[PDB]
């Protein structure tokens, strides 16, 4: 099933190529440049795409709990919405057993994201309800 | 007033803790206090004792190691340990993190 | 001149005893450290899997 491009890129180095910055962490850094060199890449900058997958396996995991991990991430009835490189990327995870090391992926991704459309963003935690008042003044 | 924050707690072992970073651009330097928000109302300050490569603090705790936990967010102040220092600590005891004990302005 | 020589005998069994068990702890200090390590490293494996 794996496309041979991500199979040739995979099997190529990509770590040592140019990025939007030098990313600090270990192994799980990786996982998130691939992504974010297939998004450049075949995807042609559409970032937001595996941006979607972690929002779809937010409600994934949902459905099934968190052993997840074990199943084959290619067959599946409900990962069949997930994208190739995607699916190949958390398959590469599931051999390294590196699946508990999760949202230090998606948060570098994230990192990569606002800094390659460089669009900084700053969360919002307010009240028990929201207001108009403090919406124009905060 | 507005703090300023670099991770969460990675782990502990009881005194001690590992940090990971968020905003990796940001840094830290070596030997400085940081304050970790164990609740909205009480804080715990520690010290940073290492730094790693993969982008890590490994961090040595002075008070209130009990309340930590994972997934706890850190700030910096951005300077060196110091205490409250003077003429009006002959009296005193103290914490060496100047907090005076009960019993029955300049910084250095 | 009896006692001497067999003071000088035992200070040289206590001086060489007091080193050999100090090596002897850093021995076991580094083989229980070396021993993490090894058995908690880390490697990147990017290899085929499919």
């Amino acid at each position: 099933v794996p496309s041979p491009k991500y199979i040739e890129i995979y099997q190529s180095d990509f770590s040592r190529n140019a990025y939007p910055l030098e990313l600090l962490g270990g192994s799980h850094v990786d996982f998130a440049k691939l992504l974010y060199s297939f998004a450049d890449q075949v995807e042609n900058k559409k970032f937001e795409v595996y941006v979607e997958d972690f929002k779809k396996l937010d409600s994934i995991i949902a459905e099934k709990g968190p052993f997840w991990a074990e199943e084959k991430i290619f067959q599946s009835p409900t990962f069949q919405g997930l994208s190739e490189g995607f699916k190949f990327i958390l398959g590469w995870i599931q051999s390294e057993g590196a699946i508990d090391r999760l949202e230090n992926v998606r948060l570098a991704y994230k990192e990569l994201v606002n800094e390659a459309r460089k669009e900084t963003t700053a969360t919002v935690i307010v009240a028990k309800e929201p207001s108009g008042n403090d919406l124009a003044e905060i | 007033e507005a703090k300023q924050k670099i991770g969460f707690v990675h782990g502990i072992d009881g005194t001690i803790a590992t940090i990971a970073p968020a905003a990796s651009k940001v840094t830290v330097p070596y030997n400085t206090v940081l304050e970790i928000a164990v609740s909205a109302t009480n804080i715990a300050n520690a010290l940073v004792f290492n730094l790693e490569k993969d982008g890590s603090i490994g961090v040595i705790l002075l008070d209130n190691i009990s309340e930590v936990r994972s997934g706890q967010d850190v700030y910096a102040t951005g300077s060196l340990l110091k205490i409250p220092v003077g003429f009006h600590m002959l009296g005193k005891i103290i914490n060496p993190l100047g907090k005076e004990i009960p019993t029955g302005t300049k910084l250095g | 001149g009896n006692i001497t020589g067999l003071m000088q005998l035992a200070d040289y069994t206590y001086n060489k005893t007091r080193k050999e068990l100090i090596t002897a702890e850093l021995l076991e200090i580094i083989g229980t450290m070396t021993a993490m390590h090894a058995g908690k490293k880390v490697g990147l494996k990017k290899t085929e899997f499919w």
